[PDB]
């Protein structure tokens, strides 16, 4: 009703008598005062404690009014709540939080939450292939943060299949990132040079970009050492 | 007639922030407060002698 300040004051006066009100706590989190926003989050903690959704609200607040260090600290606190409070991490909640932190806030906390949900909560047997598919689907709904989370979940562990790295490089090309394609090629070549997806894919991306001299330089780089068969020579 | 009856009752069913102060005072106030006879005349459609 026509007044955000009066609304905040009324919500503070009501929440003093309404502890279990997630919507009221979230409204108070938007009080348009960073220090007072942190104070309101601390009061909500002193209110009905952060069990399931107030953790997500605090993560979003850290995404907006804060940096990545405090965001990661809050993510670790939520992971502690993921076992002490007795509430496992849900894939839909992680995807919704990533989308909200990409649309409104910074993508750093979205990526941190995606990493915390792909490492803890969603990990079944040595593969994280389902995690890779979920992160690709989130990349179809969010920014490149989901693709970066997929890369963190896959490339950091021993890459059993370089095709995930090739798909990430193709997505980076769809994002117009050639230096990121080179970095992914370097990571995959030093982790799994057992196919034509590390150096050959980068050489093809350079030869399909539009810079003929840069394509020739990339071909020279990939054919001098030649970490493949004579296919690099044909290219 | 109903309109005559429904006129003498105010239909308020002043400010905003001091109203929230009023609400705070009301919260303080409520916190302090917390601290065989019925069958006479009935007719029977039967002869009295008919009852053994």
């Amino acid at each position: 009703l026509e007044e955000p300040e009066d609304a905040r004051i009324m919500l503070s006066r009501a929440v003093e008598c309404c502890p279990t009100s997630v919507e009221l706590w979230l409204a108070l989190a938007r009080l348009e005062t960073y220090e007072n926003a942190r104070k309101v989050l601390n009061k909500a903690r002193e209110n009905i404690p952060t069990d399931r959704h107030i953790w997500i609200t605090a993560a979003k607040l850290e995404e907006a009014n804060g940096n990545t260090q405090m965001v990661e600290k809050i993510i670790d606190r939520a992971i502690t709540s993921l076992r002490a409070n007795g509430v496992e991490i849900n894939r839909e909640q992680w995807i919704q939080d990533a989308e909200e932190c990409d649309r409104a806030g910074s993508v750093a906390t979205c990526q941190a939450v995606m990493r915390a949900v792909i490492g803890i909560g969603i990990e079944e047997e040595d593969r994280k292939h389902t995690w890779m598919e979920d992160a690709d689907s989130c990349v179809a709904h969010n920014a490149l943060e989901c693709a970066r989370a997929i890369y963190a979940y896959a490339l950091q562990v021993f890459p059993s299949k370089k095709s995930v790295w090739l798909r990430a490089a193709y997505f980076e090309k769809n994002h117009g990132t050639r230096e990121s394609l080179e970095a992914l090629l370097q990571r995959a070549v030093a982790h799994c040079p057992k196919a034509e997806v590390l150096w050959l894919m980068g050489a093809k991306s350079k030869w399909l970009a539009g810079d003929v001299p840069a394509a020739r330089s990339i071909l020279a780089l990939a054919f001098q050492a030649n970490p493949n068969s004579e296919e690099i020579w044909l290219a | 007639l109903l309109n005559q009856k429904l006129g003498k009752i105010k239909t308020l069913g002043d400010d905003t922030a001091a109203w929230i102060e009023r609400s705070r005072q009301l919260q303080k106030e409520k916190d302090l407060a917390e601290k065989a006879r019925d069958l006479q005349g009935l007719t029977v459609e039967h002869a009295i002698d008919s009852f053994r």
